[PDB]
């Protein structure tokens, strides 16, 4: 099927009409997607299919075809891109400065812009386009916005 | 059953939509991979 690098929409037509759960990246004949988009499972690409390689539950990635690529990371100072793929709107790119989760192993940038769940899976970018993480997993603050984390893998 | 269907190239775009703030939380993360807010 189609391994063209770029952002992809994860469909699903087990509920009514063709439904967006998530969003992915294809990058060196590699999809990458969070793990609650497809739990696992093996995803189509036209005639071709795609299985999974690496998972996390923890991590909460996925990886199919291949190893993890995806290595930028966040500079922790400049602005950021979400490039952000709505169910059933086109793909559009979000400029914003990111804040920051605190946990107990470390700081990870995070993302205060609101999107469908659908929407899990949109890639963060650098000013030079690297993917520095995806979007969709995340908190809801006292006054109910969403907060999502800047997720990242590991490139072995 | 699921499938990808492509939606564009991964590039940044100069003069896009400039929105959000940008907010330091104190989270937990669990071994299911759900984050909560520590408080
Ligand atoms: C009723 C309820 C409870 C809690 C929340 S939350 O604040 O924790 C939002 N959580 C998400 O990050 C979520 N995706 C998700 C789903 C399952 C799992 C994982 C992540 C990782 N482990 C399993 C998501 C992402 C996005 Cl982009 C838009 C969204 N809207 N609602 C959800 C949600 C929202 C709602």
């Amino acid at each position: 099927g189609e391994t063209t690098d770029g952002v992809y929409r994860v469909m699903t037509r087990r509920l009514l009409g063709s439904t967006q759960v998530g969003v992915g990246v294809m990058q060196e004949g590699v999809f990458h997607t969070m793990w609650h988009v497809t739990k696992g499972a093996a995803l189509r690409s036209g005639e071709g299919r795609l299985d999974p390689y690496w998972g996390d539950v923890k991590q909460d990635l996925v990886s199919y075809c291949g190893p993890w690529k995806l290595d930028a990371a966040w500079d922790g100072l400049s602005e950021v891109q979400l490039l952000a793929v709505p169910p059933g709107e086109r793909a559009k790119n979000i400029q914003t400065l990111p804040g920051i989760f605190k946990t107990k192993d470390g700081d990870i940038g995070a993302v205060a812009l609101d999107y469908p769940a659908g929407t899990s899976g949109s890639p963060i970018l650098d000013k030079c386009g690297r993917v520095i993480g995806l979007y969709g997993n995340g908190v809801v603050i006292k006054n109910g916005s969403y907060v999502s984390a800047i997720t990242q893998g590991k490139r072995e | 059953d699921m499938y990808i269907e492509r939606a564009g190239d991964i590039t940044w775009e100069k003069d896009a939509e400039v929105t959000g703030n940008s907010p330091r939380l104190d989270v937990a993360l669990d071994e299911s991979g759900d984050f909560s807010l520590v408080e």
